[PDB]
DNA sequence: CCGGCACTGGAACAGGATGTATATATCTGACACGTGCCTGGAGACTAGGGAGTAATCCCCTTGGCGGTTAAAACGCGGGGGACAGCGCGTACGTGCGTTTAAGCGGTGCTAGAGCTGTCTACGACCAATTGAGCGGCCTCGGCACCGGGATTCTCCAGGGGATCGGGC
DNA sequence: GCCCGATCCCCTGGAGAATCCCGGTGCCGAGGCCGCTCAATTGGTCGTAGACAGCTCTAGCACCGCTTAAACGCACGTACGCGCTGTCCCCCGCGTTTTAACCGCCAAGGGGATTACTCCCTAGTCTCCAGGCACGTGTCAGATATATACATCCTGTTCCAGTGCCGG
């Protein structure tokens, strides 16, 4: 006897074009600071043991990462477009590195 | 020091010094030798570049009504310039995201 | 107080050679360190390029002559064609008086 | 007082934010687990040579230089903090 | 059986009432389009505007097609036409006088704001009397539009399951508005529908008596 | 009836022939022409050397040959085994030359 | 004086000599529009080199470009070549 | 000099010249003043390096059997072997060609 | 006239005949050998010098010259040439 | 309602033709060797400072603790995109007859790289002095946040003139 | 036939209403004002790198003749780009409950950045001699052509499986 009348949700692909149209406006870091502050250690640890970091260090290599992954996932979508695609796919990672050089 | 004393960046009418680039060129290990219009030469060089890039800057920035450059500026600044984006093109600037471009075959067609 | 040691920086002409081409914007500290940066890393390029240059001639000293070949050689098309200009230009008001 | 595991905190949505900024529509399953390994390989090649060029200052702190140059190394200029 | 419907008052906008504020944006927080001077319908229709793909609203100060951009259709209000006819024995629904196109601005749905425990008292309140609540919209969390007390001519808008138009949902300045659009173009004089899904708090007594091949359903059952 | 060898064989079996050989593959006068008037746009009445004119031969081929072996995967990621002139630019922008 | 005007040297880059490197390369089967792409990639990258080595030239005073500039200018854009002189 | 003249490449047991080295370090504008164990450092790498990409030019050509070494075979060697392939990456060798290798999806069936 | 023109080509000859005595080189492949030697000579002492310069030094030593190998030599090189230098500075001190 | 004289489809391997390879004559020009000479590397001292070593001061890296809340995790539905299979036709691979420059030897020649002798202007080096540049301390104010009237507009409001159903 | 106590298209008395104008207040960061100290300007002295003027000689440009390998048209038939259709499944949007990232504190000590002081290790001259570079030379490894020997590629004439389809 009691309802509600929800409208009609959004079509696939509005939501999704929202986001890259916004973070492509915005500068900020995209990843959680503590946890990739907790991996960066991790790493150098097979190097040198109990060694310590500057705040501005840790710092230095977030802001490293993030262009290197936005720079690869910008030719990983050629490759997708170019085999007549939409979705980016394991196999055009593999592709982009090969043809860049990194392997 | 019997006379009055002038800088060798107001001679050649720069603002860039003069008197500091000849002391890198000379305790850099470039070379043996150093001439005496060669940081008179390299500095008006280094005004230049700077002043092209300053322009495009705030020219970008007041675009947004602001009145202060940040890095996103700096960013839009390059990024636009055919021969800028090629003299630094491996080269990373701390936050100043990437440029609005959406592909022309994933826009929702019809 | 130690009376912490000076640390050189080009942060006061960057600073005026902002206020010929805008008379009344400003400027970031955070986007002056780039900038800062920015000349520190084409210093050492167009220096390290006269170097070798008269290293392979079998020449010991850098001149006029060396830094506008090498401004050739890293500048793209254009601006290597005003900063050749800039630099002709401000050797002979100096050689002059 | 050792570490593991810490490779799960580049989580689900912090790749997909990347990937939108990329530039990216849709996105497959797999690529989570791909990207974590491209992660993992550029960070060793630099934290490495970042350790040689402190070891060789006889210092105990990966300071902020280190890393420039380490990154200038590879060609991959960093301009904003140093 | 010549009487009229219970007075509601008839208002433009929104009104806030319950323990929800208001979030009006700053000429910062909108977006920026790709038009330009051009053809009589920039961010028009058929122009490929990237808000109006989007599903936003464009501004009169911030888009560069200056004031006469087409995409600003929640201010200008060019609403359908004649109202309530009679029908069979539902209460009075309504009807269109003039004829329109396919994907065309029908109007709003504009009520009051209500927040989830005020609705639950109210409807709880409404069912002790069996009063049918029968106006009751919801948008996001703890926002409701209502269209019981007062409203707009949406109001009386059909049930079906073969609509005629749809609702969607727009962003106008910061804010979530909905606004129903056509699916297919009509002539003047059928009556306007649109479909709805509910939400079931206590058992279903209610049956789909609008009229097609399939449609006997149940009110929350397609 | 002269035997009539199926397409995809002669061009297989010469793939595995220019792969063992390291001669060079352009005409050496057409070459040297063209490396000499593509320098009459920087400075008028120059004169090469004769180990000039093989100095950018080589370089030549080896940047073709190397251009080419990443076109045959674009061709391959595409589903082909042909190469289009719309794989070689997708190689150069993933470079980064265009 | 005898300075001969050159033109039209570019269509020296016959089409067997296109699918010779192709071959080289690892390619099975060439479409008919490759041949007019792959000439102007390499007349896009041959002024790269050659001006800089007529720049490396002019700077000696000389008239004559070496077979040293030609593997200096190659050096400068990360292309060395071992085999002529280093 | 009572004491006979010793070079200082048998002092350190090396075929790569220290005496040659030193000098080329001091008088190539590389700093000021140049450490007296730098040169005996690195020729020692030098050396090192050029008997690795001569124990595999070697066994490159011995099994197209012939005695003498040409820059095929350099080439060959080099590669073939993921150490030197990735040291000398973006350098050509003239008269090189290219290593056998064709993609297994052309191949008839 | 016709002064010099110095090269490795009497030492690389040297070094060849200890892994391979019955073996020859072309002179092409000689000329290839001296320009691999020539050029990466001045990549380690190219780092030798960046790195004394950031330390704010002036002295290129050992020390330097061994950690200009750990970032040029990849994986094994790096490991096998740093115990073959550390044996020709060790036997040069005790002479 | 399932089969028999004679039909219909599916599989495979020798037999050529080609191509790459097996062992030899022959020969020639480039590689490996002495030989003589010069110049750069080795031996021995001597003087000045760049770096090794010990001791301080304080910056700042790491370590807990609690509290608010935004972002990560999980499961349910519904539809758009990835993938396979057919079908048509267009463009490129293969083989042959023929025209057109590339390649190979002599020959001439002169323009310009290369080398050596004088010598003169130009840059390193030293002492002193004074003004620019860096660290620190105060500022002023252009803007973020609130109010205060309060103007423009409606809106709820019952009410001043028509309206009438009977009323007279 | 005229008229009257209640009853409705319209009106406006306050009340509201809500939002433009205009004005205070409080700030992270920037923009200026002095105390300091030490690096850039001036003025000379001095010795070598670099600019000219020859002068030899070699090697890059230009020509001519001859043979034959490579470029060029041309025709055919076929393997393969490319569009279409169907199907299903896996990636996206929308809720709910859980977890750990952020922020704001306080707290104790590792080690980075200085500074003072005394070696010992490198630059720099002489003095002397042998390792390495150019030159002329012999002889043999590898490049040709000749001839024959198997691998590979492609097909077409034999070779099972089942029935064509007709029927009693
Ligand atoms: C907008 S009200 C309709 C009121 C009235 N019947 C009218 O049309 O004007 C919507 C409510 O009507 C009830 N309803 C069910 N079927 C209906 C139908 N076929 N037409 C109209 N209302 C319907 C539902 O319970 C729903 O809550
Ligand atoms: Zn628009
Ligand atoms: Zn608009
Ligand atoms: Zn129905």
């Amino acid at each position: 006897t009691g309802g509600v009348l929800k409208p009609h949700r959004y079509r696939p692909g509005t939501v999704a074009l929202r986001e890259i149209r916004r973070y492509q406006k915005s500068t900020e870091l995209l990843i959680r600071k503590l946890p990739f502050q907790r991996l960066v250690r991790e790493i150098a640890q097979d190097f040198k043991t109990d060694l310590r970091f500057q705040s501005s260090a840790v710092l230095a290599l977030q802001e490293a990462s993030e262009a290197y992954l936005v720079g690869l996932f910008e030719d990983t979508n050629l490759c997708g477009i170019h085999a007549k695609r939409v979705t980016i796919l394991p196999k055009d990672i593999q592709l982009a590195r090969r043809i860049r050089g990194e392997r | 020091t019997r006379a009055k004393a002038k800088t060798r960046s107001s001679r050649a009418g720069l603002q860039f010094p003069v008197g500091r680039v000849h002391r890198l060129l000379r305790k850099g290990n470039y070379a043996e030798r150093v001439g005496a219009g060669a940081p008179v030469y390299l500095a008006a060089v280094l005004e230049y570049l700077t002043a092209e890039i300053l322009e495009l800057a705030g020219n970008a920035a007041r675009d947004n009504k602001k009145t202060r450059i940040i890095p996103r500026h700096l960013q839009l600044a390059v990024r636009n310039d055919e021969e800028l984006n090629k003299l630094l093109g491996r080269v990373t600037i701390a936050q100043g995201g990437v440029l609005p471009n959406i592909q022309s075959v994933l826009l929702p067609k019809k | 107080k130690r009376r912490k040691t000076r640390k050189e920086s080009y942060a006061i002409y960057v600073y005026k050679v902002l206020k010929q081409v805008h008379p009344d914007t400003g400027i970031s500290s955070k986007a002056m360190s780039i900038m800062n940066s920015f000349v520190n890393d084409v210093f050492e390029r167009i220096a390290g390029e006269a170097s070798r240059l008269a290293h392979y001639n079998k020449r010991s000293t850098i001149t006029s002559r060396e830094i506008q070949t090498a401004v050739r050689l890293l500048l793209p098309g254009e601006l290597a064609k005003h900063a050749v200009s800039e630099g002709t230009k401000a050797v002979t008001k100096y050689t002059s008086a | 007082k050792v570490l593991r595991d810490n490779i799960q905190g580049i989580t689900k949505p912090a790749i997909r934010r990347l990937a939108r900024r990329g530039g990216v529509k849709r996105i497959s399953g797999l690529i989570y687990e791909e990207t974590r390994g491209v992660l993992k390989v550029f960070l060793e090649n630099v934290i490495r040579d970042a350790v040689t060029y402190t070891e060789h200052a006889k210092r105990k702190t990966v300071t902020a230089m280190d890393v420039v140059y380490a990154l200038k190394r590879q060609g991959r200029t960093l301009y904003g903090f140093g | 059986n010549s009487r009229k419907p219970p007075p509601y008052k008839h208002i433009k906008a929104n009104k806030v009432i319950g323990k929800v504020q208001i979030q009006v944006a700053d000429l910062s927080e909108i977006p920026r389009c790709n038009c330009k001077p051009a053809d009589e319908n920039p961010c028009g229709l058929e122009s490929e505007c990237l808000n109006r793909m989007l599903q936003y609203e464009c501004h009169p100060q911030v888009c560069p097609a200056g004031d006469r951009c087409q995409n600003q259709c929640f201010t200008k209000r060019l609403y359908p036409d004649a109202e309530i006819i009679k029908t069979e024995r539902r209460g009075w629904g309504l009807r269109t006088k003039r004829s329109i196109k396919k994907g065309e601005f029908v109007n709003e749905y504009v009520g009051e704001l209500i927040d989830e425990e005020e609705c639950r008292l109210r409807i709880k309140r409404a069912h002790e009397n069996s009063v049918t609540n029968f106006y009751m919209l919801t948008v996001t969390k703890d926002r409701i539009i209502d269209a019981g007390p007062k409203g707009n001519y949406s109001r009386f808008m059909n049930h079906s399951c073969n609509p005629n138009c749809e609702t969607q949902k727009w962003t106008v300045n910061g804010d979530v508005r909905v606004g129903l659009f056509a699916l297919c173009d009509i002539p003047a004089g059928m009556e306007l529908t649109f479909n709805y899904n509910l939400d079931c708090l206590g058992n279903g007594r209610t049956e789909c008596h609008c009229g097609a091949d399939n449609c006997s359903g149940f009110l929350g059952v397609r």
